């Protein structure tokens, strides 16, 4: 497989993601405008808790156990959601009566369960989880590809599926535990997030990062000690990878949400528990989140007393260049 | 490896996807408040994509604005090549609303409008023609096209600030300004923020990053929303009262602050009216005319504790400013003419409490009391936290702690929105929010104040926009009050009985006595209706009354639009307007202090024209319709104006000087102190910041915050009292029981069990982007309406079922999203989807009537007078109550 000279790394701040779906649109309006790509959202944001995109992708299968490769399910098209199509021209211009209904009958969609979450009023809880290709150090897709069509670049660690070597084996879609490769039924090929390597080769951050409206996306190379990505992952150690039990070691990381109101007791008074259950942040990111929440909580208390906290200043990112590769283009 | 890796050759398939041969500056001209700077990327004459330019010069020590943008803006080019786009002028051949058209030439379509327009002036009146074009800050050149057109032919324009409910009606009553707020960068300067009926995670997307970054910088945020909305997941405190009961929460917070002596007494003595003396006999302000012969009715008294004598406060309505200034649009009077430090408290010590005796001309002594005294006595009795707990559903101790925290943190700031402004009694509610701000003394301080955020409603360079839109004078222009306009011509039944609130009495007396307008005059019907840059029919409250009663009264309805919206679908002629990336226009907002713009990435597509060039093309057809019909000049006695329709094009262009889109845009900048010196080329390169503002001096590197001309420079407030006026001793205010801030329970005239909420969704900018295919695939395929499972379960309603909402005004059938964050007893349908979307009948506005608060009709009380978008009836709709039923005509299974 070979190891790359540099590994491009992302950090998503779940304390700032507003779930506005801008990163989703910027990726789709740039990379997934092609034939057979209408259902593919390489960059997608989903509500946690929820079933995600595609539906139930966390029980799908793939990644690694005991160093051993698992072949999970190939999600049917209904789990990704049939993209709704409409006959506007008939109603608006051609005098055809009847509402412009979506086809098919809505039963699934990438963002179907937006802000439903879990828990009863007044303790309902949810937050947003922007997902993408993790560009893992142990890519399970690359490992499964029996044509060796996928490859990991030596320059920036990005994983790209070679569209000429790809013969449609779909083994990458079986063995990826994040369901980020998508089989294109019109080209009989697998398409996936390309990590914006044409933009990074020119020194411009990825579209999901550069166009992140919530100002929650971080990008850079972890070998650079001046990158906020390094400081959040290596120095302050508040950024964790999504689902590390898959054994793939992702290269995109998450700061767990420390903002949020507390559980409301039956008398209306607040308790110590936040509305976001720790048991859920554990199920997503493992056992370290409790220590990370304490570091974030402790450092935010410093700012509340008018004191200094360099970890907060990294998350705040008063200047976008302190956050990412230059987003100007 | 040589110098390129094994696969560099093929990877050009991806490098070519992110390529272009042309980059231009583009903006999205929708009522969004974003105004975000973008770059447009074209290749081979085809716009490929758009992206935030991220070129706003940051302010020191505060996070930068960039990237800005949103999910709708990053696919705004879908309206260039999508199936909704109008390509040619369309003439209706079927019935209104059927979508049965015949393609027509511009000449045929512009002749037909010119023929009917000239007919309407001749046989009826010029004010039977009207033009509706909203929020000029979004596209001021396009706004000025149809308004300048109506300006010279005699048609009447409309209002929108109030008709939408964006107008902080309670702020104009208190401060005498049209409405102002700090730019969102100053949210970072705050220590305690209250998101009060505001959901900025969905409704302030390009600006919402300052809130979380403030909390990561030590600040605290509170969310006051009946539902656990998207923004609440980040705040530190969540208060969820019953819908519309926020006034009882605010007044109970004032009680605690006043009882526990937490307020800024000096700020109260200087900048407020609570020290003004009120007579205990007539409940009126004690006036100079009451005590001194030849005294002014617009001069009052406070009691000075330093001298033990009554003193006339300085700068009220009867006090003139020596050397006057010109009237300012966003002010009741031009108090900027007064010298600096005019209302400086100095050595004065106005008493806030106490009883005193004053004796008048007539011989009798009367007991007088300061406004702060009467308010305190009513707060201690009526507005205790325990009594507010039984009204709002928020515990008295949570109410007490919220008040102690709001008064202690400095600075503290209230950010309110549609959740608190779109109620029938939202004026008295914002007055309660201004009282809480006045008590804490945070108005005019960075990180403090009472800040409102609604539509894109602040054109800072209003003077230059006035010059392009109404060249011969805003006093030589007809305006209707569109909330009144719709209510009357659509023959709305607002379900409010006359013995409770006699709306018809207040409405008619206001009109026949000149306080509010009613056009067309003499009771004539409206006949011609120009709709562009707004989806008037789809967004209109009282929509079912409009379709049945007003819409038939119009003989010609023209819609100039880039797409086929619901208004154009029900129109007689639809004209294609150029896309945002095909036109030249300015674009500004109140959320940040920069001038954004759009420029043509390519030529206007198909047969489309820009709004400015459309009304110029129609001006020449009307020039010749008048020639043919021998009605070229006519006398308009309302302004003593012999109009010349034969020379309309020269009046539209200043004899050709403003014939082109960039010329009119430069004319706006050249005639306003906020932007003079800025040219189009400067804006084409980098977004330029304003050079001045409205109610404060704009300072380099410091976020703007309003009202600092009065709180810092001590110029009088443009109110009848010259101060922040909380006592409004008008007859109509006594009748409604709101002479002071107090709790007014929401309207229950709709005898139905569910309160009907309709907030704004992150998935669209009003009706625009509702029918965007990418937006619908990011939801459930169509419109949505939300219920709590505690209400849907006894009704047999499952998630994604069709549900049926109705009251006496209409009925809507829509698919439901059951949400645990939804509060029981209320249902939230994201406001105004297009009628042709996934709705089985009607829309959100079918269940909404048009209601008029009599306090919004007052036009003879100092700073309370009609000015287009400065005062007038608000188009509230959050009091609406509906019933919910499961629609069983279709029950699809889920799998
Ligand atoms: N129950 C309830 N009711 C409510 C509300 C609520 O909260 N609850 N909200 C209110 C409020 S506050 C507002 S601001 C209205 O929704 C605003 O709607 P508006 O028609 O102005 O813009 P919209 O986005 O809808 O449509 C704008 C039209 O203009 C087109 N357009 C946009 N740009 C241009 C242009 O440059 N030139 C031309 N000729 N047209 C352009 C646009 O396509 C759309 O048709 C009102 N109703
Ligand atoms: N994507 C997008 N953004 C927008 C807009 C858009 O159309 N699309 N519209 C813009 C403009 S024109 C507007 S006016 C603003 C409106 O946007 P907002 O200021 O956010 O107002 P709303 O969305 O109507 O309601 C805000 C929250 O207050 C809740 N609420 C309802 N009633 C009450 C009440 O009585 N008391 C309290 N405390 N809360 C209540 C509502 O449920 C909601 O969660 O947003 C602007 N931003
Ligand atoms: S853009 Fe930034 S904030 Fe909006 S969703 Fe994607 S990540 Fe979360
Ligand atoms: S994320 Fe899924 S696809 Fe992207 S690299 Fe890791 S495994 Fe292969
Ligand atoms: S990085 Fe480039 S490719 Fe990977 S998701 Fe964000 S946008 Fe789509
Ligand atoms: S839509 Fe409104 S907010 Fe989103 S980008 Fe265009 S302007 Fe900025
Ligand atoms: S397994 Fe390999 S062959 Fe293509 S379909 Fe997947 S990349
Ligand atoms: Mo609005």
């Amino acid at each position: 497989m070979k190891a790359p000279r540099r590994q491009l790394t992302y950090v998503t701040d779940l304390n700032k993601c507003i779930g506005c779906q801008t990163c989703t649109v910027a990726c789709k309006k740039l990379w997934t405008t092609g034939p057979g790509q209408d259902f593919m959202y390489w960059r997608n944001v989903e509500t946690a808790p929820g079933l995600g995109y595609p539906r139930n992708w966390q029980t799908k299968g793939g990644g690694y156990k005991n160093g051993e490769l698992q072949k999970g399910k190939i999600p049917p098209m209904i789990d990704y959601g049939i993209p709704f199509e409409f006959d506007y021209a008939g109603r608006l211009f051609e005098g055809k009566p009847g509402r412009v209904r979506p086809s098919p009958t809505p039963r699934s969609a990438p963002n179907w369960d937006e802000d439903q979450g879990a828990g009863e009023y007044p303790n309902n809880s949810f937050f947003y989880l922007p997902r993408m290709c993790n560009h893992c150090t142990k890519p399970a897709c690359l490992e499964a590809c029996p044509n060796e069509a996928i490859y990991k670049r030596e320059q920036d660690g990005i994983v790209v599926i070679h569209q000429d070597k790809c013969k449609g084996a779909q083994a990458c879609v079986q063995s990826c535990p994040y369901a980020k490769p998508y089989f294109n039924p019109l080209t009989n090929k697998a398409n996936k997030c390309i990590g914006c390597f044409p933009r990074i080769e020119q020194g411009v951050a990825p579209a999901c990062v550069a166009q992140c409206v919530g100002r929650a996306m971080h990008v850079g190379f972890v070998d650079d000690v001046n990158s906020s990505v390094y400081k959040l992952i290596k120095q302050y150690k508040v950024a964790l990878p999504l689902h590390p039990e898959f054994g793939t070691e992702p290269n995109v990381f998450y700061v767990p949400p420390v903002l949020g109101p507390r559980i409301e007791m039956a008398n209306g008074e607040p308790s110590t528990d936040p509305k976001i259950p720790l048991a859920q942040l554990e199920g997503l990111f493992g056992k370290q989140v409790r220590d990370v929440l304490a570091i974030l909580q402790s450092e935010r208390e410093k700012k509340m007393k008018g004191l200094a906290s360099d970890l907060m200043d990294v998350l705040i990112g008063r200047r976008s260049t302190d956050m990412m590769i230059s987003p100007l283009t | 490896i040589s110098g390129a890796f094994e696969y560099s050759g093929w990877e050009n398939f991806h490098r070519t996807q992110w390529s272009w041969d042309k980059k231009t500056r583009g903006a999205h001209l929708v009522n969004c408040t974003g105004a975000c700077p973008h770059f447009v990327y074209s290749k081979d004459g085809v716009v490929m994509r758009e992206e935030q330019s991220k070129d706003i010069a940051p302010m020191p020590n505060i996070p930068e604005y960039n990237p800005r943008g949103c999910n709708k803006g990053e696919c705004g080019h879908d309206y260039m090549y999508g199936p909704h786009r109008i390509k040619y002028p369309l003439i209706r051949v079927g019935e209104r609303g059927e979508g049965k058209w015949r393609r027509a030439t511009w000449e045929e379509a512009l002749d037909m409008i010119a023929d009917k327009c000239v007919d309407t002036i001749k046989n009826h009146a010029p004010d039977c023609i009207s033009v509706y074009s909203p929020v000029p800050a979004v596209s001021p050149v396009s706004f000025s096209a149809g308004h300048r057109f109506a300006h010279y032919i005699g048609a009447h324009a409309h209002t929108f600030y109030d008709w939408y409910g964006d107008h902080p009606t309670g702020q104009t009553q208190t401060c005498g300004v049209q409405g102002d707020t700090c730019e969102t960068a100053d949210w970072f300067n705050s220590k305690y923020i209250i998101l009060w009926g505001s959901n900025p995670t969905q409704t302030r997307i390009p600006d919402a990053h300052f809130l979380s970054e403030a909390q990561l910088n030590g600040a605290k945020i509170v969310s006051i929303s009946p539902d656990y909305n998207s923004s609440t997941i980040k705040v530190d405190k969540w208060i969820h009262p019953q819908p519309g009961t926020d006034g009882a929460l605010a007044m109970a917070m004032a009680h605690v602050i006043i009882k526990e002596k937490l307020y800024d007494a000096h700020s109260l003595k200087e900048q407020t009216d609570l020290s003004y003396l009120v007579r205990s006999d007539t409940k009126r302000f004690l006036r100079e005319a009451d005590v001194v012969a030849g005294g002014s009715k617009d001069k009052f008294y406070f009691w000075n504790a330093k001298t033990g004598k009554p003193v006339i406060p300085k700068g009220s309505w009867g006090d003139q400013p020596e050397k006057k200034g010109s009237p300012v649009g966003f002010l009741g009077r031009n108090t900027f003419a007064f010298p600096k430090g005019y209302i400086d408290l100095g050595d004065l010590d106005p008493a806030l409490e106490g009883k005193f005796n004053m004796q008048l001309l007539d011989g009798k002594t009367v007991e007088v009391r300061p406004v702060f005294e009467i308010l305190k006595s009513r707060l201690m009795a009526d507005n205790t936290p325990e009594k507010a707990a039984k009204i709002t559903g928020v515990t008295a101790k949570a109410i007490t702690e919220l008040a102690r925290e709001f008064a202690t943190a400095k600075p503290s700031m209230i950010i309110c929105g549609g959740g608190t402004q779109h109620w029938y009694y939202s004026d008295v509610l914002l007055r309660a929010m201004h009282l809480l701000t006045a008590l804490t003394g945070t108005e005019g301080t960075n990180g403090g104040g009472m800040n409102h955020y609604i539509g894109q409603e602040k054109p800072a360079f209003v003077a230059g926009l006035v010059a392009l839109a109404f060249p011969e004078g805003v006093n030589k222009q007809r305006f209707c009050q569109t909330t009144i306009w719709t209510y009357i011509h659509a023959e709305v039944n607002d379900e409010i009985i006359s013995s409770d609130i006699d709306t018809e009495k207040y409405l008619r007396d206001s009109i026949t006595t000149g306080q509010m307008p009613n056009m067309p005059e003499q009771g004539r019907d409206p006949k011609v209706f120009f709709v562009y840059r707004g989806n008037w029919l789809n967004q209109a409250k009282g929509q079912k009354y409009v379709l049945e009663n007003l819409w038939p009264k119009l003989e010609l309805i023209v819609d100039i639009n880039i797409r086929m919206d619901s208004t154009a679908l029900y129109s007689d002629v639809v004209l294609p307007s150029a896309h945002w990336y095909e036109k030249l226009d300015l674009n500004v907002t109140s959320e940040h202090s920069y001038i954004n713009m759009t420029e043509p990435a390519i030529k206007p597509m198909w047969e489309s024209k820009t709004d400015w060039q459309i009304f110029l093309a129609l001006a020449k057809r009307v020039e010749m319709a008048a020639k043919r019909k021998k009605y070229e000049k006519f006398n308009d006695e309302k302004f003593k104006w012999v109009r010349d329709l034969s020379n309309l094009w020269n009046q539209m262009t200043m004899d050709g000087k403003l014939a082109e889109d960039e010329a009119a845009a430069q004319y706006i900048l050249d005639n306003a102190p906020q932007s003079k010196g800025i040219t189009i080329q400067m804006l084409r390169e980098k977004p330029q910041r304003f050079k001045s503002n409205w109610t404060s001096p704009l300072k380099e590197g410091v976020p703007y915050t309003p009202f600092q001309y009065f709180v810092v420079d001590k110029k009088p407030w443009p109110t009848l009292t010259g101060r922040q006026q909380f006592y409004l001793d008008h007859d109509t205010f006594f009748d409604m029981g709101v002479e002071l801030p107090t709790y007014k329970a929401p309207i229950d005239a709709d005898k139905y069990p569910f309160r009907f909420n309709s907030p704004h969704s992150r998935h669209s900018v009003h009706s625009t982007f509702k029918d965007n295919v990418l937006m619908l695939r990011l939801q459930r395929g169509g419109p949505s309406i939300e219920m709590s499972p505690l209400d849907a379960k006894p009704l047999g309603i499952k998630d994604n079922d069709w549900v049926e909402a109705w009251n006496n005004h209409g009925k809507v059938i829509c698919r439901v999203k059951i949400r645990n964050g939804e509060q029981r007893g209320r249902v939230s349908m994201w406001h105004c989807p297009e009628l042709y979307m996934d709705l089985l009948t009607g829309g959100s506005q079918s269940v909404c009537p048009v209601r008029i608060n009599p306090t919004n009709l007052v036009g003879n009380y100092g700073h309370l007078f009609f000015r287009p978008n400065y005062y007038g009836p608000a188009g509230s709709q959050r009091d609406v109550r509906v019933n919910v039923k499961r629609y069983i005509g279709a029950t699809p299974i889920s799998f």
